[PDB]
């Protein structure tokens, strides 16, 4: 039963061609990166899982492929976080399933062998987004993390690459998952993939939701007014990302430190 | 809402007659999906004042085969996942409205 894989010269020739594009921008981000993390501790050293969306809503045209803008992104990331050398880097997929597709001790992305393997997982072909399984599994592999570290503190971060499209009702449903991940000190950041090529009125700035009364009169609100991630950004154009990415960590990071 | 009946949503895209899209797209709890809410949603969405409402009647596109529904049914929630569209909200439904009056 197992899941359907890109061919792997696909696969190759994505990365590889990602890699191209994104160069410069992960140089800019890892410049970044160094600056922020590397004060503020690393005799610390980090778990950061990169969690890709890999559910049908990515592939939709209307909002010009998530799926394109979050492999890119998902290179770019994966790029910038192996030259800083500061800790570990895996990467899991979630919709209907959550998979772990990199392993935190897996080899590092150095070689294009180990980012197309990655790349060959993602179809974006699931019939559902479970972001409320993504966080489960997400902190329980965390504090799995921490109790080999402990037998054997890293600072465990999760970076979420998705359209960010849940049924409104989730999001009270994710709020308690949120604040579990809070105590146990993992940072989760979302990166919104809203590819600026999207159709007029299908982007997630736009979406609206509609809330009925007692009387039966609709009143409208928008869709990320309920947002439950305290720490996300909007990518719509794949080179927004370091810049922004940075941005929001060097703000948490200035907080945190006082 | 509770965790055991909780219904869901979908996520509408409204074309006119001319296929031309009329609204930003929109969440709808399918507890709250009857055609006369519906209508009166495209009316707000639209602006219009309460007394100006134009009432619709919708027709449903089946996502992923080339078929029109053109009579409402009783429950949208059962007739979409009948055609196999197993989760509506992660794909967008599009729902021709037909001005009636
Ligand atoms: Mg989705």
């Amino acid at each position: 039963l197992k899941r359907p894989l890109r061919d792997y010269g696909e696969a190759l020739e994505m990365w590889s061609t990602f890699q191209t594009k994104t160069q410069a921008l992960s140089q800019s981000l890892s410049s970044q990166l160094r600056l922020i993390l590397t004060g503020s501790g690393i005799k610390r050293a980090y778990q950061i899982l990169l969690c890709v969306d890999d559910s049908s809503s990515m592939s939709d045209d209307n909002r010009s492929t998530a799926g394109n803008l979050a492999l890119e992104s998902l290179v770019m990331v994966a790029r910038a976080l192996t030259v800083l050398e500061a800790g570990q880097i895996g990467v899991m997929g979630f919709g209907t399933d959550v998979f772990v597709a990199h392993a935190l001790t897996d080899p590092p992305f150095t070689s294009q062998d180990a980012g197309a393997r990655v790349l060959q997982q993602f179809t974006f072909r699931q019939d559902s987004t479970d972001m409320v399984l993504l966080l489960r599994r997400t902190i329980d592999h965390f504090r799995e993390a921490r109790l080999i570290q402990a037998s054997s503190d890293l600072w465990q971060l999760a970076l979420i690459l998705s359209d960010g499209l849940v049924q409104s009702r989730d999001h009270a449903r994710l709020r308690p998952l949120l604040r579990e991940a809070m105590e146990q000190r993992v940072m989760v950041v979302f990166i919104v993939m809203d590819d600026a090529r999207s159709r007029k009125g299908h982007s997630v700035l736009e979406l609206k939701e509609a809330r009925f009364g007692p009387d039966g009169v609709p009143v409208i609100h928008r869709y990320l007014d309920s947002f439950p991630f305290p720490y996300y950004l909007i990518v719509h154009h794949l080179e927004d990302l370091p810049g922004a990415l940075a941005a929001l960590l060097r703000t948490w990071f200035a907080e945190v430190n006082s | 809402h509770p965790m055991a009946t909780d219904l869901g949503s979908f996520k509408a895209n409204f074309i006119d007659s001319d296929g031309n899209q009329m609204t930003d797209v929109v969440e709808i709890n399918f507890a709250d999906a009857t055609e006369k809410n519906i209508s009166n949603l495209l009316n707000t969405l639209l602006g219009r004042d309460r007394e100006e409402f134009t009432p619709y009647r919708f027709r449903i596109h089946i996502p992923g085969k080339d078929l029109i529904i053109d009579q409402y049914p009783n429950d949208l929630l059962s007739l979409l996942q009948k055609h196999g569209v197993t989760n509506p909200f992660e794909t967008t439904i599009t729902l021709s409205a037909e001005p009636q009056a």
